[PDB]
């Protein structure tokens, strides 16, 4: 099993309406949020870590951007 | 008439000096063209349909296992044999059992079984695939004229990739005859149809080559030798007590969560019908003429049936009785900001409006845009004539305006191979069409192997980037692309 | 449902004749879905309305539509007698489903 | 405790409550009333005109996939065999005797 | 559907075998993988990305790791 392809890293564009575009969206965000409310713990994690590199203020707000969005979904 | 308030709808500036245009049709709206009083017409693309074909792989998305057994040899007689591994449907992974004396044996350790389970299977998925022959169209004709329900105005087109023009000929005036491309259609030879149960709908090959369940090749003769089997059948064993051989049920809600990107179609007796293609059939005219042209001006009265309309796309409808006069007339009608009538403003989006024939009422439907303010309609009786007062919305840029995000989508989904519309640019267009035709390679590489979300963070980390950076050759880049994929996402659908 | 419709009516010759059907909001008054079905009693039903207004082609340009709130009302002048045909007033409603009117026995006196 | 046709799981509440599938309450049947159903089918309008009702149909597989690293159970009427699980006790040796010594 | 929860994110941990433990860890990286061999592009643009975020070098690699497991999985 573990399906791994998901069909929106190519999709196709046309005037009609895809497949599950609207449910898709949505559900892309949901997914990170009721992971990331499981674990706030991993917030903190993230946060040190990621103000902990790069020392020039907002990259490191990069860095949390880069962490927590690849802790839920792949891992 | 059924182009009007489909929306979803361009409106073509006209024929200019060639007696041809290129005009881009899709699923849905139309596009109405009007050139120098030849009639207005408008063309959807309907239905088009593919026949004939062919089954390129498929993949079982249920699993039925049977028949286990087991190996048990003990550690050091070498391994264990069980004969199915040599017949070929049949899973095996051999794993090692350390073994104690409850088994029997007399070293301990581990002990090589493996239980082989008979794989079979039920309700494969069928990925047919298709090849820009055995393709078609069947688009359809509009031609204004005056009707409202219902040859003479509506003439349907076959059209193939084998024969791309259209001779289609209508009562009452020349042929259309339009000259399709079906050959460069949305990028085929890519789609190839894929069929779960009684339903149908185009996957590229690389989600479809990329799917980890059985292969089976091309067709299903008594049972097929199926390829693969690890991604179904997953066995493992812990404590060393024999093994678990585990179904791991079907998997249509997988692939129907894993496709978000796929048309859909439907599909009755092969015929595999689709929805939502793009072609360039571009209109050629001289052969289109005004019915009627003369037909006087005919007189009488006039009594509104419905009270007209206003469409979404800048546009108002009358039907008109005519109140029973005389045969196939003609009767005008105006735009008049001033007076019940008089000067004449606006356009008329159809063009000879013409009573049809005989007794009592013919009803004339007329596409008329208003001007920006609100005018009178006017019938055209010189002197007895009913009216009306139409308000048309906005401040000039201010629908011309929304006009520029239209032609964002309008090349947004379509991409630069929706430059066309716009006819016979020529030395101009070459430089619309040549400047994305060298991008539209690396936007459609770049970020090609982005989809929704995906964009919307890159679209936001490089625009990020083209605010703080140095001089020069970055000072202009987010906008030059971080801004194009946050539009891209907005865009499509919206 | 079952559009109401007046059980019967007549009058001379060439006068004016109006069956006025009375549906609601969700089929007649919110659509401009009408018909009008002339039945000859013991043949086939035939059309004698379209699209309000309108007529088919074969029509007896005698026949007059018209549409106000929720009504339906055909209106006949100029009459040439043997214009008794049970009128039957139907349409379609907004659930998907056509329901035809009670019908109105033409009375040719 | 986790049931599916016939083989068994055990899965976290934090893991439990957030399948997105339309919850039922497992109070009782008669008329089982489904909340949500919105996850399930999906409501497909065609651009043209009109809207069609599709089937997500069977999820079966795809939530197996979701259980990777349950634990394998095994049940029966009363009670569901649990393999696994570990246990922790204070062993007392102080009667014994080494038998014919 | 696209049922969101992924067991792993918690798991359990005993010496008896996990449900799908070996397909599972990797599958995850194979999906990874192919999803890179489609697009060769986005690695061409993740990586003149990153490279132009944190001019520390190895905060750099930092980078394209992050964004190249971003991209299939998050979206």
């Amino acid at each position: 099993a573990v399906t791994l392809p998901s069909h929106s890293t190519r999709k196709l564009q046309t005037r009609s309406q895809t497949w599950l575009e609207s449910r898709e969206y949505t559900k892309h965000l949901i997914r990170v949020e009721n992971w990331i409310f499981r674990n706030p713990g991993f917030a903190l994690a993230a946060a040190a870590i990621a103000w902990l590199l790069g020392s020039s203020t907002s990259q490191k707000v990069i860095y949390l951007v880069m962490i927590l969005l690849i802790a839920p979904a792949y891992s | 008439i059924r182009c009007i308030g489909v929306s979803n709808r361009d409106f073509v500036e006209g024929m200019s000096g060639g007696t041809w245009v290129d005009v881009v049709l899709e699923h849905g709206g139309c596009v109405t063209v009007m050139a120098q009083d030849k009639p207005t017409v408008d063309i959807e693309l309907v239905t088009t349909t593919v026949s004939n074909m062919a089954e390129v792989r498929s993949y079982c998305y249920e699993a039925s296992i049977s028949d286990m057994a087991s190996d048990s040899r003990c550690p050091t007689q070498g391994e264990a044999y069980l004969d199915k591994q040599s017949d070929t449907q049949y899973v095996c992974k051999r794993t090692l059992v350390d073994r104690g004396w409850g088994n029997g044996c007399g070293l301990f350790g581990k002990g090589s079984l493996v239980t082989c389970a008979k794989f079979a299977c039920s309700k494969k998925m069928t990925g047919k695939s298709i090849q820009p022959e055995n393709l078609e169209y069947r688009i359809m004709l509009s031609v204004h004229g005056s009707q409202h329900s219902g040859d003479e105005n509506r003439a349907k087109v076959e059209i193939t990739p084998n024969s791309p023009r259209a001779e289609a000929t209508l009562g009452g005036f020349g042929s259309l005859g339009l000259d399709c491309e079906p050959r460069t259609g949305l990028d085929f030879s890519d789609l190839y149809y894929l069929t779960m149960n009684n339903k149908h709908w185009l996957v590229h090959k690389e989600w479809f080559h990329d799917i980890p369940l059985p292969w089976h090749a091309g067709a299903d003769t008594g049972t097929p030798h199926w390829n693969n089997k690890e991604a179904l059948v997953e066995f493992k064993d812990a404590h060393a007590k024999r093994q678990t051989v585990v179904v791991l049920g079907s998997q249509e809600g997988a692939v129907h969560t894993a496709l978000a990107g796929a048309l859909e179609a439907e599909m009755d007796g092969a015929k595999g019908r689709l929805s939502s293609g793009h072609l360039k059939c571009r209109l050629k005219m001289d052969k289109l003429r005004l019915k009627g042209v003369s037909y006087s001006l005919c007189t009488a009265a006039f009594t509104f049936t419905k009270i007209p309309a206003e469409t979404l796309h800048g546009t108002v409808t009358v039907e008109v009785q005519y109140a029973g006069t005389d045969g196939p007339c003609k009767v005008p009608a105006q735009m008049a900001v001033d007076m019940q009538t008089l000067t004449p403003v606006g356009r008329l989006i159809t063009a000879n409006p013409v009573i049809t024939e005989s007794t009592e009422n013919s009803k004339m439907m007329l596409e008329l845009d208003p001007p920006f303010g609100d005018s009178y309609i006017v019938i055209g009786v010189g002197e007895k004539k009913i009216t009306h007062h139409w308000h048309r919305s906005g401040s000039t840029i201010g629908k011309a305006f929304e006009a520029t995000v239209r032609g964002a989508k309008r090349m947004a989904v379509l991409g630069d191979t929706a430059w066309d519309f716009g006819s016979v640019g020529g030395a101009l267009n070459s430089l619309g069409k040549g400047i994305h035709q060298i991008f539209g390679a690396a936007f459609k590489s770049l970020f090609g192997g982005m989809s929704w979300f995906s964009q919307i963070l890159i679209g936001t980390l490089l625009m990020w980037l083209g605010l703080n950076t140095k001089n020069g050759s970055i000072s202009l880049m987010c906008l030059a692309l971080g801004g194009v994929l946050i539009f891209l996402s907005t865009a499509v659908s919206a | 449902s079952a559009l109401t419709q007046p059980a019967s009516v007549s009058g001379s010759p060439g006068q004016s004749i109006t069956i006025s059907c009375t549906g609601t909001s969700s089929d007649v008054g919110g659509f401009n879905y009408v018909s009008w079905f002339q039945q000859h009693p013991g043949k086939a039903p035939k059309l004698m309305l379209y699209d309000v207004t309108s007529r088919p082609s074969g029509v007896s340009s005698r026949f007059s539509g018209s549409k106000s709130g929720n009504t339906a009302s055909l209106t006949i002048s100029g009459l040439q007698a043997e214009d008794e045909a049970d009128y039957y007033c139907s349409s379609h409603t907004s659930r998907g489903t056509w329901v035809f009117g009670g019908g109105t026995k033409l009375t040719v006196l």
